[PDB]
């Protein structure tokens, strides 16, 4: 039989993948340390890529890329989008967004084009996010560039600056913000594969152009809505909503399909990114082999155009999926490589 | 791509390929090392033949 | 050219270490005339570590015959071998001791110990680099546990720069022919804890079920016990006596199996495909200690493999029982099982295994004989025997202590994690 | 001309020595006993060769090396192998007691006791030298006289010869063919002591060159012989330079300042290709931009890490055969387009390349085949800090419970420098991390 061992163990994905592994009864969990495993469930900081692959007689496996924070953090992603000539400083789905540091710094570069609008007095508004924020804190959108970095240099940590989609898509009934959150698995032989499944995570409360004062108008995050919000599970529950039922919001109300209006894009932009960085990343003739689970998070503007606006290496599902991404986890990035004894739910992306 | 430093003979060739430019103890100390060793082992030593003359 | 001094005191050591001759002197081609008359020439490239060369390519086992009373050393030399041995070599009393270790180490033994001592030092310095002794003896007399310890504590006083191992046969959990064995085993114990570097633990009882339950003889006698014993002592000592590298000394070989000085008690197994072997070689029935492994766990591992096979399966067989049943193997010791492989084989076999193992679950065997020697030290029990020799009470008190402290460090380590 | 000379430590150390010297007989047409027919210079000269090789007014060639083990085992196996008549048993020095794999004994017990000796018989080959360059020294870590004698000899060696250079080819302990469980306790007590007397260290992990002969030259379980005739192969391409005629790293000094910035971070990354096996009916040759990228797969590195988590810091190209600068550049240009090579902001991104027009060479009967164009790939890549890593975690198990300790203080060594030495490493993987990471 197979061993694999835990070190994360307040991730809620794999806390089930270890729970259905054992169900296996072809699966054994060791403990943290004990280096005589199959698979390692590995933590999320300084994980130990050095020490994989060393073990004789064991192909081992591990739940996570060497090399993927580049593109799942939000200083790193911006770097990567504009010297990468596979995916341009002039992106088209990615919103203009500048680097800067408090107290390879883009600040002057940023009021170039703030300036630029200003003269044409175009929208104006940007936002400035960080890694180490949480809590829709650490978090800021306004109109004048003058105090939303006199509000970082506030800071220590390294953040970004990004146009705000001031014209979104939004819901009706509500006149409410959403997000998309998509689950993606790359396997050991970075196959690209696309959760069926996704969700919007939505705001209750309508958008309100006229201040940028109360962040639940704003900033469609599950726990800012669930935290300070009246109206929190009034149109789906938890501000949940399914593709089923956006994609019969979408043909009643705009005679469109989600597929058609809205999927197509999403797919592109995962290859493109993921892609991207597949000669940095990937294990094909490594001594030891990864996959990962990636939640990428897009915005739709009211003209349906998709933009990308993070992507997150240890991300959590929603709990009506647990069951099926989890499980196919198993089958596909698992027992790809540790075969047990004796439909599909991904789209594969190829390339 | 510069190929600078070219240098050939009978037996081969040498050269450099830039592709983008930048942006002791004592010998006394030694032995004192060496004899404070030798001297642990025997106080070693030392210590089980007087327990075993015991 | 790295010697080794072979003793053998007391009834049992002296049988067992009598057909150790045998075994080895077969393997290496020598008869009992001394003279050798064998195939290849990897017998005779490390002959020297435990035989002398002498006259006309005579080889002479490096070999001293210790015992109390002449009975046992007649019948040696009256065995198939019994003429191989250097007569100078057989040191023997006529007073025996008694089944009383107080007799073997401290009266009786005292008057014959250095005159054993003096053949000792003979052989000794014919030696270009001595490397270390090995003594064969029983723990549950009065010589090979009285005297056998005290040869132990006097020879490390003359050569405390040497290795010191012992084959000590140990009270068996059910079976007992004598009363105070386990005075005489616990008061051996506590002297070895301190002045061996490697002792292999064997019992009776699990020799003899090996022998009736596997070997299938009908009613087996301390001879078939022995044979067990010299086959395996011939296997672990493999390393020793043909070219290798891995366990190649006595030095090298407790570098890699002690990690800790006081635990040094060792679980010797043997075996009988190659995942056959390396199935037998780890099964509780295979052992020669009446412990069983899964109630402990492995500091160290030593797998000796002897004939002609594929090493590629031997090295994939040892790493699956490994990695199969890692909750066996401490983990805060990396790569601690180290496999080594003969292509001479024993006779009668084509491919062996023989087993070294230290494993926290030799504390079931101290814990026996500890709650036997408390059961009667607390009633002062036949004692008088022993203080009637000469002894102080607070040397069993001593001898207790120890060990029931070398049982709380097996279990210390037993229970430590990463 | 500048001689250099080899020192070969222990068990490993010799037996990759007698490989190395045993090549470098057939690269240069020198027989087994010492003649070279190809040599008009007799009992003397000046040519490049003579960097390794004496001169006898006979006409024999002898190494400039000198072999120490402290049981006779193996060095006897030269005095009596195929090469015996190379040497003088002077060059040859046997103890008669080991190490027993315990750094402590072979460094403070029984290094003490033979140390003078070795320099004596050094300083002999010293004496016949007119302008010497420095050392090159063979050990494994693992070893009791591989790590603790030879960092001894290393300190010594920095005040004899306080200005000469000192290069290491050191075996990395791989549990395949380990033969102790305390390897990893001498693999950092000996690199603790020995770093600030190594000018520049190639480390070979056993490990890589296990299943590089596992896989490439089918070999189901490599021996040492095997294992040390792709050694040598790959130390012969490193000296080359040394013993043939051109103009990159024709002095110890070079290897230095070429490929070592950093005085700590002397340790580079060697990548080998082709490994092609010799039974195999035959092959169709690779190109230069072929087994040039072969360079960049971590299966064929000396040392398993991953170089596009790195920096580099400098790249030596060494080729052998049919080659020419033109399809080098080519397939430089090529490569750069499709692999992940990061230099560090303060060094440029380039590769000084050698071309040495003689093919390889291969041991009649070795498992290697005859290649008409090879490559070695010299990188300062802090990627390989990835191999001490590894080492200091199997150190930190065992020292936490003191697991054999008792066996170094046994021999004088104090618990104190176990933790000093592991204090070092951590700086040296700390040091390893601000050079090649963000
Ligand atoms: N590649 C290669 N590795 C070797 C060779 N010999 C030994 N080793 C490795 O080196 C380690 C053992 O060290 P040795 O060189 O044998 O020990 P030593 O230097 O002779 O020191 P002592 O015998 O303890 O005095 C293990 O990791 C072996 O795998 C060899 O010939 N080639
Ligand atoms: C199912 N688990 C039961 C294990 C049985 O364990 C054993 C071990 C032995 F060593 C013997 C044995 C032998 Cl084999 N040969 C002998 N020659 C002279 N005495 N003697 C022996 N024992 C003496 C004490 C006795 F006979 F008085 F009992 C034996 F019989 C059973
Ligand atoms: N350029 C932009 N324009 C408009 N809204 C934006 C924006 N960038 C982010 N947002 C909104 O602000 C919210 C918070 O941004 P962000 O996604 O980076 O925080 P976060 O890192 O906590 C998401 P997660 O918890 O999934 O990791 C997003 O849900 C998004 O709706
Ligand atoms: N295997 C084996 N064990 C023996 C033999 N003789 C005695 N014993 C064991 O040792 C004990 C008797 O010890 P013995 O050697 O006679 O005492 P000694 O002569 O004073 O050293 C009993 O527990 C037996 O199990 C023998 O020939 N073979
Ligand atoms: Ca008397
Ligand atoms: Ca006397
Ligand atoms: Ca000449
Ligand atoms: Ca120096
Ligand atoms: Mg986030
Ligand atoms: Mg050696």
């Amino acid at each position: 039989m197979y061993t694999f061992v835990v070190r994360d163990e307040n991730s809620s994905v794999y806390a089930e993948v270890s729970r259905l592994l054992l169900a296996t009864g072809q699966w054994k969990r060791l403990r943290k340390d004990n280096p005589r495993f199959n698979l390692m469930l590995g933590e999320r900081n300084r994980l130990p890529f050095g020490r994989l692959g060393h073990e004789p007689g064991l192909v081992q496996l591990v739940n996570y890329y060497r090399g993927a924070d580049k593109l799942c953090r939000k200083a790193s992603l911006v770097k990567l989008i504009k010297t990468s000539p596979e995916l341009s400083e002039s992106c088209t789905w990615f919103p203009e967004s500048y680097v800067i540091y408090p107290t390879t710094d883009e600040r002057e570069v940023f009021l170039a084009a703030y300036n630029r609008r200003r003269e044409g007095r175009e929208g104006n508004v940007w936002i400035a996010k960080s890694s180490a924020g949480a809590k829709g804190e650490g978090i800021l959108i306004s109109s004048e560039a003058s105090e939303l970095l006199d509000f970082i240099d506030e800071q220590g940590q390294v953040h970004v600056i990004q146009k705000y989609l001031e014209k979104p898509l939004l819901l009706e009934p509500g006149h409410r913000k959403f997000d998309i959150r998509s689950w993606v698995l790359v396997d050991h032989l970075y196959n690209i594969y696309l959760y069926r499944e996704g969700v919007l995570r939505t705001s209750s409360e309508p958008y309100n152009s006229a201040n940028f004062q109360d962040k639940t108008c704003h900033l469609t995050n599950h726990c800012i809505q669930k935290e300070y919000s009246k109206n929190y599970g009034r149109y789906e529950e938890g501000n949940e909503m399914f593709f089923e039922e956006f994609n019969q919001y979408l043909m009643d109300a705009l005679n469109t399909t989600l597929e058609n209006s809205i999927l197509l894009q999403i797919k592109h932009i995962i290859r493109s990114c993921l892609m991207c960085i597949e000669p940095a990343i990937s294990t094909k003739h490594l001594h030891y082999q990864s996959f990962q689970l990636f939640g990428f998070d897009f915005m739709v503007d009211e003209e349906l155009k998709v933009w990308l606006i993070e992507v997150n290496g240890a991300p959590a599902c929603a709990q009506k999926l647990y069951a099926e991404l989890c499980q196919g986890i198993v089958d596909v990035a698992i027992s790809s490589v540790f075969p047990l004894a004796d439909t599909s739910i991904f789209i594969k992306l190829h390339h | 791509m510069e190929v600078i430093e070219l240098n050939k003979c009978t037996s081969g060739q040498s050269f450099e390929v830039i592709l983008k430019p930048p942006s002791d103890p004592s010998l006394e100390e030694i032995q004192k090392k060496l004899e404070a060793a030798e001297e642990r082992r025997k106080y070693q030593e030392a210590e089980l033949l007087k327990h075993l003359a015991e | 050219m790295r010697e080794i001094v072979h003793i053998q005191a007391g009834q049992c050591g002296n049988q067992i270490g009598a057909k150790f001759w045998e075994v080895i002197s077969d393997e290496h081609g020598i008869d009992p005339t001394g003279s050798y008359h064998g195939d290849s020439d990897l017998q005779l490239e490390r002959i020297n570590v435990y035989y002398n060369e002498a006259t006309g390519n005579k080889y002479v086992p490096r070999a001293i015959l210790v015992d109390l009373e002449p009975g046992t050393m007649d019948s040696v030399r009256s065995g198939p071998f019994g003429q191989i041995f250097r007569p100078d070599n057989f040191v023997f009393g006529q007073s025996g001791a008694g089944n009383n270790w107080a007799k073997g180490h401290y009266t009786e033994g005292a008057e014959l110990v250095d005159s054993v001592l003096d053949v000792v030092r003979k052989e000794s310095e014919s030696c270009d680099c001595l490397q270390g002794f090995q003594l064969t003896h029983s723990l549950g007399g009065g010589t090979g546990s009285g005297m056998g310890t005290l040869l132990i504590s006097k020879i490390r006083e003359e050569y405390p720069d040497r290795i010191m191992n012992t084959f000590s046969v140990m009270p068996s959990p059910k079976v007992s022919d004598t009363v105070v064995e386990p005075y005489n085993a616990t008061l051996s114990v506590h002297q070895l804890v301190e002045n061996t570097d490697e002792t292999y633990c064997i019992d009776n009882e699990a020799l003899y079920d090996i022998c009736f339950r596997t070997l299938k003889l009908t009613t087996p006698t301390y001879g078939d016990l022995n044979h067990l014993v010299s086959a395996t002592m011939s296997g672990v000592t493999t390393c020793l006596r043909f070219p290798g590298q891995l366990n190649a000394d006595l030095r090298k070989l407790a570098v890699n199996m002690v990690p800790f000085p006081r635990l040094h008690f060792f679980m010797p197994g043997f075996a009988p495909t190659v995942p056959e072997l390396t199935q037998q070689m780890f099964d509780s029935k295979n052992m020669m200690a009446a412990c069983d492994p899964r109630h402990g766990r492995y500091l160290t591992v030593a797998a000796i493999f002897r004939g002609r096979m594929s090493m590629k399966e031997v090295d994939e067989q040892m790493l699956n029982v490994q990695n199969k049943n890692s909750s066996y193997f401490v983990e805060w010791i990396p790569n601690n099982v180290k496999t080594a492989v003969c292509d001479i084989p024993p006779r009668g076999l084509k491919m062996s295994a023989t087993f070294i193992g230290n494993s926290t679950a030799i504390q079931e065997l101290f814990k026996r004989i500890s709650e036997q020697f408390t059961a009667m030290f607390r009633r002062k029990a036949f004692l008088h025997w022993y203080t009637g020799e000469g002894m102080d009470e607070m040397e069993f008190t001593e001898a207790e202590s120890n060990m029931n402290d070398l049982v709380s460090e097996y279990q210390q380590y037993q229970d430590a994690t990463a | 001309m500048r001689e250099c000379i080899s020192i070969h430590v222990g068990q490993a150390g010799v037996q990759i020595g007698n490989a190395c010297w045993e090549l470098y007989c057939l690269e240069h047409g020198i027989q087994p006993d010492g003649q070279m027919p190809s040599d008009k210079t007799i009992g003397g000269g000046d040519d490049s060769f003579n960097t390794f090789f004496s001169e006898t007014g006979a006409g024999k060639h002898v190494p400039r090396a000198v072999f120490v083990d402290l049981e006779p085992t193996v060095i006897d196996e030269v005095r009596t192998g195929t090469y015996r008549q190379l040497f003088h048993p002077e060059q040859l020095i046997t103890g008669k007691e080991d190490a027993a794999n315990n750094y402590a004994r072979g460094h403070y017990t029984i290094g003490k006791e033979i140390i003078d000796l070795v320099l004596d018989r050094i300083r002999k080959l010293a004496d016949q030298c007119t302008g010497l360059q420095g050392f090159l020294v063979f050990h494994s870590f693992g070893g009791g006289t591989g790590s603790g004698f030879t960092s001894l000899l290393m300190e010594r060696l920095s005040v004899d010869y306080g200005k000469k250079s000192k290069l290491e080819f050191s075996i990395y302990p791989a549990p395949q063919v380990s033969t102790a469980v305390v390897e990893p306790y001498n693999s950092i007590l000996t690199t603790h002591t020995t770093l600030e007397h190594s000018d520049c260290a190639f480390m070979v992990d056993n490990e890589a060159i296990y299943d590089i002969c596992r896989r490439n030259l089918d070999i189901e379980r490599p021996t040492y012989t095997n294992l040390n005739r792709l050694i040598s192969q790959i130390v012969s391409s490193i000296t080359a330079s040394l013993r043939f005629d051109g103009a990159l790293n024709v002095d110890l000094t070079e290897f230095q300042t070429n490929l070592v910035p950093y005085p700590r971070i002397h340790f580079p990354l060697a990548t080998y290709a082709p490994v092609i096996s010799a039974e195999k009916a035959y092959h169709e040759q690779l190109s230069v931009a072929e087994i040039t990228n072969a360079c960049f797969e971590p299966a064929n590195q000396m040392v398993k890490c991953d170089p596009r988590h790195g920096k580099y810091m400098a790249c030596c190209l060494l080729y052998r055969g049919d080659v020419v600068p033109k399809d080098v550049n080519a397939a430089i240009a090529t490569i750069k387009t499709k692999r992940s090579i990061q230099f560090v902001d303060w060094c440029p991104t380039g590769f000084k390349v050698g071309i040495n027009y003689q093919p390889p060479t291969v041991v009649p009967g070795g498992d290697l085949a005859k290649v008409q164009r090879a490559v070695c790939m010299l990188s300062n890549t802090t990627a390989i800090a990835e191999a001490w890593a590894r080492l200091d975690h199997k150190f930190d198990l065992m020292y936490a419970k003191r697991a054999f300790v008792h066996w170094y203080v046994g021999e004088g060594m104090e618990e104190g420098e176990f933790s000093e030495a592991r204090e070092d490493m951590a700086a040296l993987e700390k040091d390893y991390e601000e050079v090649g990471v963000d």
